[PDB]
This record gives structure tokens, C-alpha cells and sequence, in this order.
């Protein structure tokens, strides 16, 4: 239905929970590749974790525009799960408001490529790293930065 | 009875320009009720209108007949004779429209001028 | 009331959740087509999901202004419904500002067509879709945008 | 204390829990008379609810100044009460945001005339509609403007 | 039976804007058949539209009687009554059109400036 | 009788474009007189008016009947049939209607039309 060979696709990761990560990250990579993109036009690179993401997949794209490679869209990805303290709750909703700000102020679709789970079962079910549960979530971002950024031009 | 309804959906075709319903409900409503001179000088007005003098004097003459006060019925009636070259019958209709109400100016100056004419 | 033959309305709408979307989607359009809005004015177009729709209705608006058919007013469509991960709460939020910063930032009316439900029951319930409960508030939706972008003009 | 006579203040309310809202409008209504705001200079208008108030508040505001009547200050006027779903804590919010957000954006005090109420009793009591509890808050709403929209200046 | 006719001649009389035949036609086809609420509100509503608010005030009562759930009639009914100066029962009349249809925006802003002016 | 002053008012609604009215008056006259060829046919037209085009061709059909002269009314029907897609019924009924009326020029031009999409 699109093709993505013309798009320049960033994935923006946390190192922090990689089991899960690795899953998603491929899991877009396959599809994007599928819908043609190339894989030398998909920029994987890391940070740390959560904090770093809501604001260094900005730091990211200016990076990647300096070069010239700006993104068409871009799939930061992360994994949070609720702990004993409330770091969860709060870096959820501002990883959300800044990723959804960021829809418009970077130009580009920002996929919402990290998980809100309270526990490691839900994350690990979403990477499609439980064989019987859910489905790789990851594959699903991939298809959405391939249609966001092709959609609406 | 029906022929107020007859009556009602007579009158509403005169409002709307339809004399086709406006005289056949009048002709409906005047059978089951031939008394009302009302109706009978608006039949002869739907004649008038339609071009058909004759037809409209005859209406005009039996609602008159009826209540021969109406001076707007005698002005008309004196119009459809007037329509039909009938200068002399006419002035008398308009001078006898006038005579009923003499505030009708406007048969002072038609049957003012409509005189000159009949000469 | 109000006459919506010179608005041109779009909804944006969630392909997840279809059977309530869908019948939300067209509970819009009938009444707006009762308002006199004509079918060729109404713009029906879906993204796969909630975190599209939050700024995938203005990639929606501007692509439709370039096309010469910018709308009056827009009806994002989609259903919320709370899972075992928190992503429901995070999303209900993020997409409610969103969509209400919308309403200035795109200079129209911007329908909250979002259910936020804790259960299928009442998502089902709020598009009609359950003869015995509610009724199908897409109409509402349908005729909040024709009296939107109307009365304040 | 404050002189109101010379203020043109707007209420811009949902038609939704009406018998509430009424009672509020009034309240306020009558204050605002009493501080000598002249009745012609109160306009009261409607839309369906609360999610419509958050920016209808605004085109309604635009509107009047374009009639030549632009308003001093503004008091939206709505009820929230809780029902089975979530849509009550999201509208409460961004309702919220937008109310305190617009009074610097329109230039003029916006009093939050929206209630958060769990229960009707509780939103009831609040108008002023319950004899034995609580009073009508739409009185304090309406003081509230002239004093806002006077004392600052 | 002559009832239908009379209402479908009245009700194209109405929407014609001509009261005069709106009016006989359904007093007409009600006194065929008097239990039409629709007639008697519509009847009411002649009356109101040609200022004469007592009489459309019998009337919607009389059609209330018949059936009370007519909340546009209410509405009618308490403007009639507004129409007279008579805002105490004015003003019961909106609200009931209000609690019958809650979504009757035009009585909520009339109620409530009626309010405001009944003290 | 009753059936003309149905037949007058039905006709004066649906010279004025009011199809409820027209449809209930025609319904009523044709109780009171079935053999009514004409207004079955402007029943039909009512229907065919509201887009109900299958109730068109009840009355049509039994207009033609009545009548199946009605050249008029044999294009009408085809029209009814091709308005729900029945092109091959559609097509006799505007051929007959040319063969009756061979001066009817849109029939020519709709048949001819018609036929390509018939196929």
C-alpha cells in the first residue's frame, strides 16, 4: 500500500530493558525494509533510557539534518515499567506530552514507541517476546511511520 | 357543512391564482348552497379573470340578484360589459357603482372616461 | 437550526475498534447531511490508531488545504478502552490536549470524537451501538460541527 | 465596592444539566446587576457542553469583539459530574488548562464556571439549587468578574 | 372522513400563511372529530399568529388536555401567556416545554431572560 | 362529490409542490371514486415526486389500467423503473410511451440513452 524507499526513518532507543527493545527496534526495521525502505535510510542509535528520549530524539534529528540526512519520521522506543516509586507515572505522561508536541515541532511524525506497562510480562508480550502473547508491537510502529509519513503528503 | 369547505378550498384557489379549482369548488359549494351572493360574485370574478365576460355577468347578475348592494360587483360587472364593447349596459353599471359608494374614485374616472367613449 | 451545505467537515478515525468507529463515523454524517451538509463536503479518512490521531488530523487539514479544500471543522474519531497497561490513561490525556490546543492552532472546531471508557460495553454504548443503552453520539459530534463552525462566524 | 456599569461580561454555557446551569447563570446574572452591570451589557449564549466551552469561550469572545462588543470578562459556565467512564477526569483537566490558559490569551479574567462534581447532589448544591446546602456559587462567579476585570486596572 | 379533508385544507391554509381558512377549516374538522390535539394546537397557533393570544391560549389548553406531552406546545403555550403580559404562568409553561424536551435551547434562553423580567 | 373537492384540494397541492397533502387528498377521492385514471396517475407523480418510485409505479400501473393511453404516464413509469435500476422493464415503458406520443422528444433522447446503458 506505501512505500517507504524514499523516507529517511530514525529509531531513537534506551539501552535500559534491551530484551524488550531489541525485539521492538527489529520488529520496526523488518517492516520498514518490507515496505521498501532502505536500510541504510533507517538511523538506529541509543541513549541511556526514558528521560533521555522526550527530548534526545530532538537533539537526534537536528543531528541527523545537520548531516543530510533529515528524518521523514522518526520511532523513539523505551520501556517503562511501574516500579516501587512513581518515576513511572510521571515520565510516562511527559514522555507523551513531549512526544506529541514534538509531532509538530520537529515537522516529522513522532511514533509513541514506548511501552506504559506496569509489569515485565505486558512489555515483554508487546516486543512479541512472549511467543503466546500479543504481537510485536514494534512492527506496527514501523508500518505507522511509513504511512504517517507518506499520507499525508 | 360541505359547502363551506367547498367555500374554503374555493377561496384559498382565488388567493393562489387557480381558477380552474376556484371555480369548480365555488360551482360545488354554491350547489349545496346557492344562497351566498358572496361566493356566486367571486364565481363571475373567476369568470372575469379568466377572459370569460359572459360567464362573469351571468355570476355578477345572480349574485346581485342576490344582495344587489355590492357596489364593487356592480363596478365589476360593469367591467365585464365594458370587455364586451357593451358601453351602455357598462356606464350603468359604473354609475350605479358609484351612486352605492361614492368613494369609488376609480369608477368616477372610468366611467368618466368609458362615457366619452360610449358618446 | 443551522445550515452546513458550505462546510466542509472532516473526520479522521481509528481503524482499531471499527465496529464502534464505524458506527460513530457514520452517526456524524447522517446528521450532518441533515444539516444539509452535502456528502462531497464530508472527508472520511482513518489512521490505525489513538496516537495517530492527535496530530495526524493536522497532517489531515493541511494536506486538505493544499488541496484546495480546507475544512471548517474536524471530528478525530477513535475508542479508548482502559486494557491491563496504563497507555489508555496516558493516551486519553495527551490526545485531550491536544485536541483542544487544536482548536486554536488549526483555526477550527475540533470535535473530541475520542471515547475514553473503562469497558467495550459502554465505548458501545456511547456510539449506539447497544439498542437498549445511550445513544449513538457520533450525531452529536455531527452537529456540534455544523453549529461550531456556524454560530461564532 | 466595585462599580460593574461600565463592564460587558459574557457567559458562555452548556445546554446539558440545564437546571444546574440555570440557576447559575442567574446567580451570576443577578450579582452582576447588583454591582450595577447593566443587563444589556451581560450576554449569555450557549453550546452543547463541556467539551465545546474549553475554546468555544474564545470564538464566542472573538465574535463579540467583532460585533463591537468585546467582552471585559468571560465566566463559561458548565456541570461535570462522574459518570462510569473517564471522560469526566480528562475534561476536568484540559477544561481547566484552557480556562487558565485563555486568561492571558484573550486578554480578559475567565472564571472557572465549570463544576467537578463526583455527584448531581454535590454540582446541585453548588447552584444554589438545594435549599439547606452549600449556596449559589454563580453569585461568586459573578463578583468575581467585576472585581477581576476592575481591580487590576 | 370530511374531517381529513377539512384538516389537509386547514393545514395547506397554514402553511399558505392564510388564517382565516386555516382557522374555519379546522374548527370545521374538529367539530367532526374533537379529539385531534394536533388540530386544536395548530389551531391555537392561528390565533396566536394573528395576535390573538387569549384564543390561542383555549386552544392549546384544550389540545394540552388531549395530550400534555406536546413540549413545543407548552413552549406556545407560556409564550401566548408572555405575549399578555403574563409572566407568572408564562414562565411554568416554558419550563414544563423545558422538562418535557430538555433540548429546547430557544426556552432555555427565553425562560431565563423571561425570569429575569417576571421578578 | 366529496371525491371532487379531494380531487380539487389534492390538485391545488400539487400545483403548490405539497405531497403529503396531495397524497392523502387523492387517497381519499379515489375511496370515494376509484376509477379516477388521473389522479391515480398523479398519485404516482406524488410518490414518484418523494422519490418513492416503486409506490410511482403502483398507481401508475394502475392508472394505465384505468387508461393505458396515458403516453404521459407510460414515460413517467419507465422513469420510476430506471430511477431503481430496471433499465429492460424501463425501456418498454418509454418506448410505448413513444409509440403512443411520437412527437414525445425527450422519450427519443432518454430511450436512446437509456438503451446504451440497458445494454
Amino acid at each position: 500500500k506505501y512505500d517507504g524507499s524514499k523516507l529517511r526513518i530514525g529509531i531513537l532507543h534506551a539501552r535500559w530493558n534491551a530484551e524488550i527493545i531489541l525485539a521492538l527496534v527489529l520488529g520496526a526495521l523488518k517492516r520498514l525494509q518490507e515496505f521498501g525502505v532502505k536500510r541504510e535510510n533507517i538511523i538506529i542509535e541509543t541513549v541511556p533510557g526514558s528521560f533521555e528520549l522526550p527530548y534526545g530524539s530532538k537533539l537526534f534529528v537536528e543531528k541527523q539534518k545537520r548531516l543530510g540526512k533529515p528524518l521523514d519520521a522518526i520511532i523513539p522506543i523505551g520501556v517503562l515499567i511501574k516500579g516501587s516509586t512513581m518515576h513511572f507515572e510521571y515520565i510516562c505522561d511527559s514522555t507523551t506530552h513531549q512526544l506529541m508536541k514534538l509531532n509538530f515541532e520537529l515537522g516529522i511524525p513522532v511514533i509513541f514507541g514506548v511501552l506504559t506497562c506496569l509489569t515485565d510480562e505486558q512489555a515483554e508480550a508487546r516486543a512479541g517476546l512472549i511467543e503466546g502473547k500479543m504481537h510485536n508491537h514494534g512492527e506496527d510502529w514501523g508500518a505507522a511511520a511509513v504511512e504517517m509519513a507518506t499520507k499525508f503528503n | 357543512e360541505e359547502a363551506e369547505l367547498a367555500y374554503l378550498l374555493g377561496e384559498l384557489a382565488y388567493k393562489l391564482g387557480e381558477y380552474r379549482i376556484a371555480i369548480r369548488a365555488y360551482r360545488i359549494a354554491l350547489k349545496r348552497d346557492p344562497n351566498n351572493a358572496e361566493a356566486w360574485y367571486n364565481l363571475g370574478n373567476a369568470y372575469y379573470k379568466q377572459g370569460r365576460y359572459r360567464e362573469a355577468i351571468e355570476y355578477y347578475q345572480k349574485a346581485l340578484e342576490l344582495d344587489p348592494n355590492n357596489a364593487e360587483a356592480w363596478y365589476n360587472l360593469g367591467n365585464a360589459y365594458y370587455e364586451r364593447g357593451e358601453y351602455e349596459e357598462a356606464i350603468e353599471y359604473y354609475r350605479k357603482a358609484l351612486r352605492l359608494d361614492p368613494n369609488n374614485a376609480d369608477a368616477m374616472q372610468n366611467l368618466l372616461n368609458a362615457k366619452m367613449r360610449e358618446e
